[PDB]
Formats: C-alpha cells, sequence, structure tokens
C-alpha cells in the first residue's frame, strides 16, 4: 500500500560505482540434474548495465533479471538467472559491461563451488531524446518482493511478485496502480527540474531515486520510518528518524527543505508511516504467514559456507573475506566468508553456531 | 594463444558504408562467439557465434550487418547509412569455448 499524496506536495523548489559479480547455482550442481545459473551484479552505479550468460562461449538466448532495486546507499543491484542442466563438458560464465569498465568483464562459474519492515523503492533515469525517464517500483516485505512496475512494460499496471498478493481485488489493483504513476510523474518533472538547478546539459541521463517504508518490531507495532531522495547516486533530502525535520544535502536541497517545511509535508508523511504503512504491514504479514513468517536456518558447512536461510541478514566472522549476501533465486539466501573458528549468526538459529 | 587480424577501417562520408573484417589465428576449434565492440567504456555493436546466432546493439540495429565464413573463423561487418556519432575505434573480439575472450587492437573509423 503506497503513499497516497498530491503530485504537487513532493514537488522540488531549487561519482559512479562499479559492479560486484557472482556467478553461481541455485542449488549444488549435479551432472543431468536441472538447476538455474545465477549472475549476481550489486554496488553499481548508474544503474544502466548489460549481463549476459555464456555458454560454451556463446550467449544464452533465455536469460531473465529481477526487477530493479538498490541498497541504503543508493546503489543498484541486480540478480540474473536461467534453468539449466550442467554436464561434465559444458562451461559457463557471466559477462557485464558498465561505464566504470574500459571492457566487459568475465567471471566464470566455478563448478566446484522478529522485526518486520515495508519497502517501496522508485528509480527514475532520463532518457533525453528517446522519450520519457524509465520507471521502475518495486515493494518489498522484510526480504520478499511483492509489487513491481515498470514503465517500459506492456501492461501499465502494479503487478504482483508474490503469491499472497494475489488475492488483493480490483479496487486495491486500481489503487496501487494510481498511485505508481502518480509517484512516476512525480520523478519525472523532478529530473527536469534537478537539471535545473544544478545546471546541466539536456543531452545527460541522470537518475532520481526515492526510497520509503517502516519497521515494526516483533510485536507489529511501529518502530521506524523511512523516507529518502537521491540524485545521480547521491543523498538530496531525507526525513530524519524523528520524522518531524529534513536532512538536506546541498544548497538546492535546503531550498525544497524550506518550501517543504512550509507546506508541511514531513507530517503528511509521519501520518503514512506510523499509520497506513503499519496498518498493510499488518495485513500483508497475516495474508503471507506462510511465506513472510517463516524463518530457514543456514545449512552450514578457510571458507565458512551458510545456504538456503531466509531472512537474509546474518553475520559470518572468522576468529578475511566476506562476499555479499546474494540470493538463490528461490526466497533463500547464501553467504560465504574467507585455530580458527566462524560465528554464524541468524534469526532462524537458537543460539550463535561455531564452525571449527 | 589466439591472434585476431583487423582490417576495412578509415574515412567515410556521412551516409557512406564501409564492411570491416576480422580473422581468427589459430585452431578453427579454438573460437565461437565473433563481433565487435566500439569506443571510457566500450559498447556492443554486433557479434555472432559459430552457429550463426546474431546480436546487435540498440544504436546500429537495422543499418549494420554481421556476418560469418563457413570455413574459416572470420567475421565481416556491413555498416551501412554511417553517421558522425558513429566514429569510434572498433576493436574485433572473441570467445573461446571456454569463455575465455581475446581482443583485436582495433580499426579507426571516422564519418565526416
Amino acid at each position: 500500500y503506497m503513499l497516497d499524496l498530491q503530485p504537487e506536495t513532493t514537488d522540488l523548489g531549487c561519482i559512479q560505482r562499479t559492479p560486484k559479480i557472482q556467478v553461481y547455482s541455485r542449488h549444488p550442481a549435479e551432472n543431468g540434474k536441472s538447476n538455474f545459473l545465477n549472475c549476481y551484479v550489486s554496488g553499481f552505479h548508474p544503474s544502466d548495465i548489460e549481463v549476459d550468460l555464456l555458454k560454451n562461449g556463446e550467449r544464452i538466448e533465455k536469460v531473465e533479471h529481477s526487477d530493479l532495486s538498490f541498497s541504503k546507499d543508493w546503489s543498484f543491484y541486480l540478480l540474473y538467472y536461467t534453468e539449466f542442466t550442467p554436464t561434465e563438458k559444458d562451461e559457463y560464465a557471466c559477462r557485464v559491461n558498465h561505464v566504470t569498465l574500459s571492457q566487459p568483464k568475465i567471471v566464470k562459474w566455478d563448478r566446484d563451488m522478529g522485526s518486520h519492515s515495508m519497502r517501496y523503492f522508485f528509480t527514475s533515469v532520463s532518457r533525453p531524446g528517446r522519450g520519457e525517464p524509465r520507471f521502475i517500483a518495486v515493494g518489498y516485505v522484510d526480504d520478499t518482493q511483492f509489487v513491481r512496475f515498470d514503465s517500459d512494460a506492456a501492461s501499465q499496471r502494479m503487478e504482483p511478485r508474490a503469491p499472497w498478493i494475489e488475492q488483493e481485488g480490483p479496487e486495491y489493483w486500481d489503487g496501487e496502480t494510481r498511485k505508481v504513476k502518480a509517484h512516476s510523474q512525480t520523478l519525472r518533472v523532478d529530473l527536469g527540474t534537478l537539471r535545473g538547478c544544478y545546471n546541466q546539459s539536456e543531452a545527460g541521463s541522470h537518475t532520481v531515486q526515492r526510497m520509503y517504508g517502516c519497521d515494526v518490531g516483533s510485536d507489529w507495532r511501529f518502530l521506524r520510518g523511512y523516507h529518502q531522495y537521491a540524485y545521480d547516486g547521491k543523498d538530496y533530502i531525507a526525513l530524519k528518524e524523528d520524522l518531524r525535520s529534513w536532512t538536506a544535502a546541498d544548497m538546492a536541497a535546503q531550498t525544497t527543505k524550506h518550501k517543504w517545511e512550509a507546506a508541511h509535508v514531513a507530517e503528511q508523511l509521519r501520518a503514512y508511516l506510523e499509520g497506513t504503512c503499519v496498518e498493510w504491514l499488518r495485513r500483508y504479514l497475516e495474508n503471507g504467514k506462510e511465506t513472510l513468517q517463516r524463518t530457514d536456518a543456514p545449512k552450514t558447512h578457510l571458507r565458512c559456507w551458510a545456504l538456503s536461510f531466509y531472512p537474509a541478514e546474518i553475520t559470518l566472522t572468522w576468529q578475511t573475506e566476506l562476499v555479499e549476501t546474494r540470493p538463490a533465486g528461490d526466497g533463500t539466501f547464501q553467504k560465504w566468508a574467507a585455530r580458527y573458528t566462524c560465528h554464524v549468526q541468524h534469526e532462524g538459529l537458537p543460539k550463535p553456531l561455531t564452525l571449527r | 594463444e589466439v591472434k585476431l587480424v583487423e582490417s576495412g577501417g578509415g574515412l567515410v562520408q556521412p551516409g557512406g558504408s564501409l564492411r570491416l573484417s576480422c580473422a581468427a589465428s589459430g585452431s578453427i576449434f579454438s573460437i565461437n562467439t565473433m563481433g565487435w565492440y566500439r569506443q571510457k567504456q566500450r559498447d556492443l555493436v554486433a557479434d555472432i557465434s559459430s552457429g550463426g546466432s546474431t546480436k546487435y546493439g540498440d544504436s546500429v540495429k537495422g543499418r549494420f550487418t554481421i556476418s560469418r565464413d563457413n570455413t574459416k573463423n572470420t567475421v565481416y561487418l556491413q555498416m551501412n547509412s554511417l553517421k558522425p556519432e558513429d566514429t569510434a575505434v572498433y576493436y574485433c573480439y572473441g570467445l573461446s569455448y571456454s569463455n575465455d575472450d581475446y581482443w583485436g587492437q582495433g580499426t579507426q573509423v571516422t564519418v565526416s
């Protein structure tokens, strides 16, 4: 359930990161047994990226990818995947091209290896001359995506991405579609506005990112709310933890801050984050209790491995190189780190485990 | 191990055309996909597998055509309706059947 404000309320008034790449299978590879080959790219900015899955020196034809989302530091992440049956002779790799790379990078597949939250992420990237900006919105409950919207897709509707949200009727999807299009119109106007506030050329591509949501404890009571904004991967304006004042990053954001303090925008957001957001999060937790209220403990086994766990939050410490937690593609997550002992903290564990 | 011999670049008037060609050395068993990138980053222009499966970058779709000799490991790029924004160094590249990439030195293409 998204925010429902008028477009003029969030009216604005006035650094490249290279991707980390991981190639892996969803399950442990067995020759002759069907599996999924994954390429996980994360930590990159801007969002424009080209990813191929390779089999024996050529491109795999039917490769799908997840909806574009970003982390707390505004860097993007994507999962590219395809169904495959590995054999002894076949060799697989992932190729990634990005503005930060002087040539495409190839990473080969090594065959031999509580609290709750609702979040909404919005990304708008301008394409001068090629039309309106590319707009993608995604909604999360914990680490489970449940809705999405792509401006380039054919439906022009908010679409389900979890089984439990398909229960909702047409009135829900009509309202979500209407609201997500209003989020898109606001972001498009902001892209044109922000180019003027920074005196930038009309030919360059720029990115606007918006995030908001709410946390609740194990008692499903409100803990914290968020509402943050970024331009080209850098903090622009953010609502503080008290949800009553703004953090502006530069002089252009200070003018928006004063326009938003006078028009009382923070008060309209706090009503949503403390009320509506919490209310519908509890509705989602109830309707998807078989999915959302589960915890899968990591199957564990110098390299400490942790597989098939949910939620994604985990801690692996050696008593050193730790990879970013990665999606298996089936709702679970994976991670590993590199006299000695390995400590594993996870919500699905009674007490921290120790691997020697 | 593998050497890529490029040819066919140079100067051309807007609207004109050029044919690039890239020949791979070594065994015919050592190269699968062949194609071109063009140039911070370098962008995909066109590539083709040994079986004839092609892929084109969006900015050259319709105007550029890549083809391959069945006998040798040699590919050709027919670049039609060239624009000033097509000016770049075009790098030939190839992929071994173990996903090792080989890169040529590149050929400058300039459109007046």
